[PDB]
RNA sequence: UCUGGUGACUAUAGCAAGGAGGUCACACCUGUUCCCAUGCCGAACACAGAAGUUAAGCUCCUUAGCGUCGAUGGUAGUCGAACUUACGUUCCGCUAGAGUAGAACGUUGCCAGG
RNA sequence: UUUGGCACCUCGAUGUCGGCUCAUCGCAUCCUGGGGCUGUAGUCGGUCCCAAGGGUUGGGCUGUUCGCCCAUUAAAGCGGU
RNA sequence: UGGGGCGGUCGCCUCCUAAAAGGUAACGGAGGCGCUCAAAGGUUCCCUCAGAAUGGUUGGAAAUCAUUCAUAGAGUGUAAA
RNA sequence: GAUUAUUGGAGGUAGAGCACUGUUUGGACGAGGGGCCGGUUACCGAAUUCAGACAAACUCCGAAUGCCAAUUAAUUUAACUUGGGAGUCAGAACAUGGGUGAUAAGGUCCGUGUUCGAAAGGGAAACAGCCCAGACCACCAGCUAAGGUCCCAAAAUAUAUGUUAAGUGGAAAAGGAUGUGGCGUUGCCCAGACAACUAGGAUGUUGGCUUAGAAGCAGCCAUCAUUUAAAGAGUGCGUAAUAGCUCACUAGUCGAGUGACACUGCGCCGAAAAUGUACCGGGGCUAAACAUAUUACCGAAGCUGUGGAUUGUCCUUUGGACA
């Protein structure tokens, strides 16, 4: 017999709004455990470490230092 | 016999095949060696055979560097049971060589010696080879 | 300037962004044809698809 | 120690390097301080000629185009299952 | 336009080594009366001073020594196509990593003194 | 030609093993035939090569396929259908 | 359920398989959960690795104590990321 | 909405690499046990270092492509919302990326494409899944695709240049050999090469351990001058030991070509199964095979030409223009 048949339902990580598009202001733009990416300007962090936009705007990828990466919105419009 | 103390996973993927040699491709250690030319896995034992029937034509004289490690281990299903229920139990232990692998290093010895020693090493390994020297140029 | 493109292979047996491609550039049937203005994007829709088109100047 | 070179022209593609490396021709590199950076081509059975004579480490007059430069050799890409050379870059030691 | 305070730049900014400097600044410095404080201690923090020093920190200068950055050319891998079934080949395009040449011993915004 | 692995035809049916009768094919040759080598003196034997024309026993104990034994034989061949 | 049976498993979490978005199967390969905490929660202030030698009463050689590198190899209630 | 161009961004695969984790090969270095009197000597395990290797569950690095989206620009024609009606939940092969299995299966399980399913036609001898290509209907019209042009059976017994001599073509491998072509590198010579004739084969010397004696030979040699144009304390046949003639040398004749390496393209052997030649489809082929080019022709229900149904989108000529 065998004692390897387990797995965890595949929770859906990741980018879900893109560097250049306009959002709603309390839209989710990346969801991951822990801080692969930080949070910038008008940008939130969730208890899932979650991150969501504050207002309306554009959403912007962006690095934080050497390593690390960050989101920004801003509200041209 | 030759086979790692310890391993953290026992089950692995068989490895790949295509390709050339990612590296180990020239004699460092020693004067003379013996190249690749074909692919295929040497099984732990081939090598046994080979150094053993390198060795005595040599008699205690010069030295010999193995430049290849089965690390891999492969299953095997001892009898021809059902398909499919679980992986098998390890068998032996593997390395993978491609084309400009050097397997064998020889020194100490004279060149005519070297050769006929990796010829009756060569007849002992399932893949084709070919005596070479230092790089030079 | 104006180039005039020809289907001249079938677009069955290949796969669906050449079909696609196809379409977009205007050409249904086989030995089919179309004139165009020469624009890199143009030019980029017949270097996907050039294994089953002909190209000529006019 | 007085090779030949032969410039290249732009944009070498596979098929034509891989047939100078079916004629006995090898690309190669010039760099370091007294010109700018120039892609040539060299006779392989030349260049093994210098080196017998020379040696590794030894310093070559090689003529590009109209001038010749004096220039050591930096590496070189080798390949050992067919005991050919490659690629040879040069370094102009002034 | 020298220093300092405070911000922006992926360390090309760092680390290491060597040499010079000071009451306009900076600092080690003297002590625990008071504010305050050390799961013991005025070591640290905090407080009151300016006897003394450039030694240290700090500033300036020098070195590419370690670290960092890093082309060109070439290669691996690969999209597409065509041969084909070879542990593959050919044509077209993208062109890596590693290594080499080399760069760099920081740039700059605001403010007050000087 | 085995024991198996797969599950492609057949479950509105494709007869299971031995034995009898009757055969037919292959050769990876049991006998007979022709040869080389031999640690073949001869008598012989061993091994290898060529070669498929023909031939290749009767009984005891076995359901037994298989196997052991008794007496012969130039030999008591291995397989497929 | 690579016929069925015996065997094993049946929900949830984390890796790999998984082919650089997400998703993705097998009786594929590895492991965990069926809680715990009135501080291990909130806020305000402060603080910062082991290991290594160095070297010394003790000395397990190393427990404690002391200088310096260490780049998270420390530690993070509980598996892995 | 779709495709492309130009831009921006998320991500950690292929590949590489060893900076963490683990695995590993040699080498050094010096410290702790140790072999000993608390110690030397060797040997162990560890650390630090030098150079080399490995990884689905390692990453200091890191593509191609795919994904998201833009003031977005150019070509195309979908897209979305609501509702009425369904059927389906046994899938198969091929190619490619992978697990499993045995780098077995016309095997099995996923992923990315195509075809069949539900697709006739031409080719692959016949052959759902392979190559070409998507049948509205007539025609004793034409151009091509894949595959082909000796006869079966439409079209080149075409041109030009080579390779092969096995019927390879028209069944595999480790290995073994010359049988030829090509590409280099390199050495051998009228002071005559490479065979082959014969002319010399030695001796103080087996000297020494002298071994069953052995004086080319239980097996270790001590392997020295050289009669000489030229030979060895004997290349070598040997050998109970000798008998050894030359393959250790050369004037002599031979009077002209000659070998090593690599790399390479074709070929040969290895190659045995059962009703009857028995995979070239058959005849038959030394080109009618293979390779490289070029130019013609053939070849489908593909495209074109001519005529005719039917219907849709526009003009609104509802003509039936285009499809």
């Amino acid at each position: 017999s065998t004692k390897n048949g387990r797995d965890s339902e595949s929770k859906r990580l990741g980018a879900k709004r893109a560097d250049g598009q306009f959002v709603t202001g309390g839209s989710i733009l990346y969801r991951q455990r822990g801080t692969k990416i930080y949070p910038g300007e008008n940008v939130g962090r969730g208890g899932d470490d979650t991150l969501f936009a504050k207002i309306d705007g554009v959403v912007k990828f962006e690095r934080k230092g050497r390593d690390k990466k960050q989101v920004s919105v801003y509200a041209v419009a | 016999m030759l086979l790692p103390k310890r391993v953290k996973y026992r089950r692995q993927h068989r490895p790949k095949t295509t390709g050339r040699s990612k590296g180990g491709n020239y004699v460092t250690f020693g004067e003379f060696g013996l190249q690749a030319t074909t692919t295929s896995w040497i099984t732990s034992r081939q090598i046994e055979s080979a150094r053993i029937a390198m060795t005595r034509y040599m008699k205690r004289g010069g030295k010999v560097w193995i430049k290849i490690f089965p690390h891999t281990p492969y299953t095997k299903k001892p009898l021809e049971v059902r398909m499919g229920a679980g992986k098998g139990a390890v068998e032996g232990w593997i390395a993978v060589v491609k084309p400009g692998r050097i397997l064998f290093e020889v020194a100490g010895v004279s060149e005519e010696v070297a050769r006929e020693a990796l010829r009756l090493a060569s007849h002992k390994l399932p893949v084709k080879t070919k005596f070479v020297k230092r790089e030079e140029l | 300037a104006k180039l005039q493109i020809t289907l001249t292979r079938s677009v069955i047996g290949r796969p669906e962004t050449q079909r696609k491609t196809v379409e977009a550039l205007g050409l249904k049937k086989t030995n089919s044809s179309v004139v165009v203005e020469d624009n890199p994007a143009i030019r980029g829709q017949i270097n996907k698809v050039k294994h089953l088109v002909t190209v000529e100047e006019k | 120690a007085s090779l030949k070179s032969i410039i290249r022209q732009g944009k070498q593609t596979r098929s034509d390097l891989k047939q100078l490396r079916k004629s006995g021709k090898v690309p190669a590199v010039v760099y370091g301080y007294g010109t700018k950076n120039v892609s040539v081509k060299v006779d392989e059975v030349e260049f093994i000629k210098v080196i017998r004579e020379v040696g590794r480490n030894g310093v070559i007059e090689l003529g590009v185009g109209s001038k010749t430069i004096k220039v050591m050799v930096a590496d070189y890409q080798f390949d050992p299952l067919k005991n050919q050379i490659t690629h040879i870059d040069f370094l102009a030691i002034n």
